[PDB]
């Protein structure tokens, strides 16, 4: 709110401001385009199927073990446990459409919160998607592709079962898939012991999820630097606009305010600037994650190490706070013999 | 670069679904890319089995599948139906059928057993005209 | 409104951000220290006898008030020379502490007084410092001081070893040694008298006759002050807005009781922001919080201009049983309070919109909200928001026997749009 | 270098440098964050073995 932060609870700074120009217009024609294509993020990953397909209460997959990553009935969310892991160890998410008016006069430690640092007319507004059809798009999409086979991708679901369908997986590779049908048991205690391994690798270190606790990060510091510039003299009298226009006549104060207004606004477009450049960077990366997305999930990727280290078999899609986690199911050669060939 | 000079095996990048090919036309400071893709209609349900044992030995296929219609059993490729007697292009025996789970019994007719089963039919007639009587 | 901000007479289907709105208040409220005795300032302007440039008057004034209406014609200061706080305001000001200083100079070196010149009155005797606040007074002193035999009264100076930083006065008076001969004695090579009389009487050329001057001095923003102006107090009020201004600190906002507690010598609470938070009323010594109402953005949502006229109004993240305090006359700085007495309201995650009705079947979204609320314009036509649609449900039998091949097929053409270039410009 | 190129060799101009607040702080950091990534390419690019 370009008013409130650079001319608050002053009429007259108002009408200076007013006559400056289309500054700050400009400026919410800006936020307006970033929030707007940062929603559009967000709808475009996760739209890749037109309807939210429903889970079959068998959970026998030919032996293979599989609760972690399904939603669980108990939990009064359909979150995993995995997912819920996932988003209870971020615990430093949005808060900006929680703290009402109420919670401004808590009065908790002098009112020293959040609610200090947006009373200068920064706002954060809450996202279009709530936590829970995120959670029903990730369990539509692992729906999809754990019965349908992959080929729900090109239109409409055919139910495959799984036993065959990593036969075909088998089969894209290299390997003939008459050889999984002799390791059956080994294969599925192998899975489930990794998938077990995963959760213990996440629940062992805390420096992990950086790759999304960065981003946080520097949004907080951006906005932290932005409402604790605001002391800075800037070459004028006091940094307190109302004592200015209470101690000086108002044909030589013009000069010093006019001079405090330019630097903030100068401020204000620097974060700007810095707020874009953000903003191109992490829609690069969003159109790679919707790379990965469909190509990793919806089918088998024959390139070398783009949806994991060796050779690719299949992938899971798992929702995280501003962010997506890949589990990536992949093949490694073991131990080797040599021999004379010719 | 990728599209239009060939075909793609990227799924979902040069159109939805399986991907043929892509015709550029010009526009004002722009492309429009016409892709040209296959997408299957309507299905059919069957009842499948893993493989197959005749002699004691399992059978599979490279590729397709085993479908049944509750009477006979068929090879047949993924992407569209077509059932079809075994094949020796997709039959390959690889030990024998206690240690496989889902398979069922019939007669093996890959044209590596008709060289002895139907292939062969006329030199078969000749071989029983003098052993029969 | 929208079309006032958007320019244009015709607007698309959609959701337009505008103005925000604003709480206004009510009254206001002075709190002053009340004093009783006016400031005496009549016998430093009005002394029989006033100081040397060397050895000028000092004098600290405090506890009273400052009343300087009557100082406008009776000590008419013919200097308006101040430059720190500008005279016509000066009694809007609450000073902690008031210094005057007062001397007799030469009438010809008036520009001296001022910062940065230098020389030998302003180098020698008396410099004001880099950063000075307040001002002098300067005027013409013939009848009084001068006389026909010479005002020999009042001492100057002319030379010493280096220059002396402000604020420093000096008593002694030696004769000078300038060399290496340590010549004490009584005169010798550059061994003269310190402080020279003056020689005025009326008869010399203009701008020569000796000037009464007086410079006052005084810091701002440290200590609850002593002495300023006449305004009376009014009365407290508690938890509603009010234009505040206390000690010369004006602000808007309401104020409430705090439990922190202060220092005796702590007067002003600050916080990160630099703003003022937590004062201490002078008459009254309780603790009293600041804060400014409330306020947020305003979004509306409208059909095309081509169909109806039918509007919704958004407000930005306020608590829903707050906004019937914003539904008053002359209370919010947007008038178009005709829609503020409009219909039934329902709550959402980022505040509470009026105009709507929620329906709790889902169709699919057309208008952005916020939270998987979405607006339409639909069934008689009204604007409906609702719960967006996902999509439809439909369950897939897992099956460990069965197989699903197609039949049939089809050949279909999808299209694609990519810009390529943007058009080049120079400037 | 935050004093050198502005306010080099001058104590007054360092001084009323320092009411600007925190711009080359900002300045440092958004530098250093730009030299670690550009370490980070080389480091990604050239160490798959
Ligand atoms: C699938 O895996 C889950 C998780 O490992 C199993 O749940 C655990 O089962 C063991 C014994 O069966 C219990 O001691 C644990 O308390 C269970 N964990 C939880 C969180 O409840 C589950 O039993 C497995 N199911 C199959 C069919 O293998
Ligand atoms: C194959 O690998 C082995 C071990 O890496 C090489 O070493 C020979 O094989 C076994 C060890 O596994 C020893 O008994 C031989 O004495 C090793 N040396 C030689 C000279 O045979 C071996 O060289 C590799 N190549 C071949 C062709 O065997
Ligand atoms: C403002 O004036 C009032 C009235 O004179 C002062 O009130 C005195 O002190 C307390 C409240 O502050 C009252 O209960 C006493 O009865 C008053 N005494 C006298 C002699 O008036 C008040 O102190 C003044 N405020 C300031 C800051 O000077
Ligand atoms: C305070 O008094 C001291 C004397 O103790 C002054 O210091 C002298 O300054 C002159 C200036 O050139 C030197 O020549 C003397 O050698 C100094 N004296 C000593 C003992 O070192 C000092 O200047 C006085 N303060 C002011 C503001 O004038
Ligand atoms: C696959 O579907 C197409 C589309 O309906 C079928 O084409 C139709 O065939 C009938 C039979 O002669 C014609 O009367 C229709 O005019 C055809 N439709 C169109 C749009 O040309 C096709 O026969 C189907 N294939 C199979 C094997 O059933
Ligand atoms: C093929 C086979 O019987 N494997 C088993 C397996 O349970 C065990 O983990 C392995 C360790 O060497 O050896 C034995
Ligand atoms: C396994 C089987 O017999 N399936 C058939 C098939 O024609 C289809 O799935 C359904 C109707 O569409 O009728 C039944
Ligand atoms: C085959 O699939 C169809 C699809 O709905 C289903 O109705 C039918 O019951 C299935 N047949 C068997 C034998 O499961
Ligand atoms: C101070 O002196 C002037 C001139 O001598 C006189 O006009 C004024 O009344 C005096 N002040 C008071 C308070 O008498
Ligand atoms: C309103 O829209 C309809 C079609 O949506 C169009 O035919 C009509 O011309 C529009 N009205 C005006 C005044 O242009
Ligand atoms: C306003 O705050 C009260 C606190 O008791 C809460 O019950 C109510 O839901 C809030 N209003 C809205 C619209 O959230
Ligand atoms: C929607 O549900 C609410 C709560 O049960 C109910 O009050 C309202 O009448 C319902 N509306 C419709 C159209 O069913
Ligand atoms: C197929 O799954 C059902 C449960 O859905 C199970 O009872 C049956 O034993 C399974 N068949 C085979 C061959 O594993």
């Amino acid at each position: 709110d370009c008013t409130m932060y650079i001319c608050g609870d002053s009429t007259e700074c108002s009408n200076l401001l007013l006559q400056y120009g289309s500054f700050c217009t400009q400026l919410k024609r800006a936020l307006t385009g970033i929030a707007v294509e940062q929603d559009k993020n967000t709808q475009e990953v996760f739209a890749q199927v037109k309807q939210i397909y429903k889970t079959p209460p068998i959970k026998y997959f030919g032996g293979f073990n599989f609760s972690q990553i399904l939603p669980d009935p108990s939990k009064p969310s359909k979150r995993s446990f995995i997912e819920d892991l996932l988003f209870n160890k971020v615990t430093l998410a949005d808060a900006g459409f929680i703290k009402q008016y109420g919670d401004c006069l808590g009065d908790i430690a002098a009112r020293d919160l959040i609610c200090a640092q947006k009373f200068k007319g920064l706002t954060v507004l809450p996202p279009l998607l709530t936590d829970e059809m995120i959670a029903q798009y990730t369990s539509a999409l692992l729906a999809g592709t754990i019965t349908s086979g992959w080929t729900f991708g090109a239109g409409p679901a055919l139910q495959i079962p799984f036993p065959m369908q990593m036969a075909y997986r088998f089969n894209g590779i290299g390997v003939t898939q008459n050889v999984l049908y002799e390791n059956q048991k080994l294969i599925a205690n192998q899975f489930n012991s990794a998938i077990g391994k995963i959760q213990d690798s996440l629940s062992s270190t805390p420096s992990a999820l950086g790759k999304l606790q960065d981003v946080v990060n520097h949004n907080a510091q951006a906005l932290n630097t932005l409402v604790k510039q605001l002391s800075s003299k800037f070459g004028a009298i006091s940094s307190v606009l109302n004592d200015i226009f209470s101690r000086l006549d108002k044909v030589e104060a013009e000069v010093q305010i006019d001079r405090l207004i330019t630097g903030r606004l100068q401020s204000l477009q620097t974060y700007v600037t810095q707020q874009l450049i953000r903003a191109a960077e992490i829609r690069a990366s969003a159109n790679l994650a919707a790379t990965k997305m469909s190509e990793c999930v919806l089918g088998q990727s024959k390139r070398v190490d783009f949806c994991g280290k060796g050779y690719h078999l299949m992938s899971f899609p798992q929702s995280a706070p501003h962010g997506v986690v890949f589990l990536h199911v992949t093949y490694v050669p073991a131990q080797e013999k040599n021999f004379t060939t010719a | 670069s990728e599209c239009v000079l060939g075909q793609s095996k990227r799924v979902d990048f040069c159109g939805k679904g399986y991907h043929l090919m892509s015709f550029p036309q010009s526009a004002p400071h722009g492309v429009v890319f016409l892709h040209v893709t296959y997408v299957p209609a309507q299905e059919k349900n069957f009842t499948t089995a893993p493989a197959i044992c005749h002699d004691g030995k399992a059978h599979f296929p490279r590729e397709g599948v085993f479908v049944s219609n509750g009477t006979h059993w068929f090879v047949t490729q993924r992407n569209f139906y077509e059932p079809q007697i075994i094949t020796t292009d997709n039959t390959f025996v690889s030990g024998n059928c206690d240690v496989v789970i889902g398979i069922v019994n019939n007669t093996v007719y890959d044209p590596l057993q008709p060289e002895l089963d139907s292939f062969k039919e006329e030199l078969d007639k000749y071989f029983k005209n003098h052993t029969s009587p | 409104e929208t079309k006032c901000t958007l320019k244009s007479f015709t607007v698309e289907k959609g959701i337009y951000q505008t103005s925000n709105f604003r709480v206004q208040p009510t009254e206001s409220i002075v709190r002053f220290p009340n004093i009783t005795n006016l400031c005496p300032f009549d016998e430093v302007f009005n002394a029989t006898r006033f100081a040397s440039v060397y050895a000028w008057n000092r004098k600290r004034i405090s506890n009273c008030v400052a009343d300087y209406s009557v100082l406008y014609n009776l000590a008419p200061f013919f200097t308006f020379k101040c430059y720190g706080v500008s005279p016509t305001k000066l009694n809007d000001l609450c000073f902690t502490n008031v210094y005057a200083d007062s001397f007799v100079i030469r009438g010809d070196e008036v520009r001296q007084i001022a910062p940065g010149q230098t020389g030998n009155i302003a180098d020698y005797n008396y410099k004001l410092p880099d950063d000075f606040t307040g001002c002098v007074i300067a005027w013409n002193s013939n009848k009084l001081d001068s006389k026909v035999s010479g005002n020999y009264n009042y001492l100057y100076r002319l030379f010493r070893k280096s220059n002396l930083k402000p604020f420093e006065r000096d008593i002694s008076t030696e004769i000078y040694q300038a060399g290496n001969k340590p010549c004490n004695g009584v005169a010798g090579f550059n061994c003269y008298f310190p402080l020279r009389s003056y020689s005025f009487r009326p008869t010399y050329g203009v701008g020569h006759q000796p000037y009464r001057v007086v410079v006052l001095s005084f810091e701002l923003l440290h200590a609850p002050a002593t002495v300023c102006g006449p305004k009376k107090s009014t009365n407290l009020v508690k938890n509603k807005c009010v234009n505040f201004n206390f000690n010369g600190l004006k602000g808007t906002g309401v104020l409430t009781e705090s439990n922190k507690k202060f220092l005796p010598f702590q007067q002003f609470g600050r916080d990160i922001a630099d703003t003022t938070d937590a004062v201490r009323d002078p008459q009254t010594l309780e603790i009293l919080d600041i804060t400014p109402c409330s306020f947020g953005g305003v979004s509306v949502i409208t059909p095309g201009t081509n169909t109806s006229n039918q509007v919704a109004v958004l407000y930005q993240g306020v608590n829903c049983t707050e906004v019937p305090v914003a539904i008053h006359a002359d209370q919010l700085t947007p008038t178009w309070r005709v829609y503020s007495t409009g219909s039934n309201v329902f709550q959402t995650r980022a505040g509470c919109l009026i105009g709507a009705e929620y329906v709790n079947n889902s169709y699919e979204c057309d208008i952005p909200i916020g939270a998987g609320i979405c607006a339409s314009y639909q069934t008689s036509q009204s604007i409906i928001a609702y719960t967006m649609s996902l999509g439809a449900e439909n369950s897939v039998a897992y099956s460990n026997n069965s197989i699903a091949i197609p039949t049939n097929f089809t050949i279909s053409v999808t299209t694609e749009i990519l810009p390529v270039s943007m058009t080049k410009t120079s400037v």
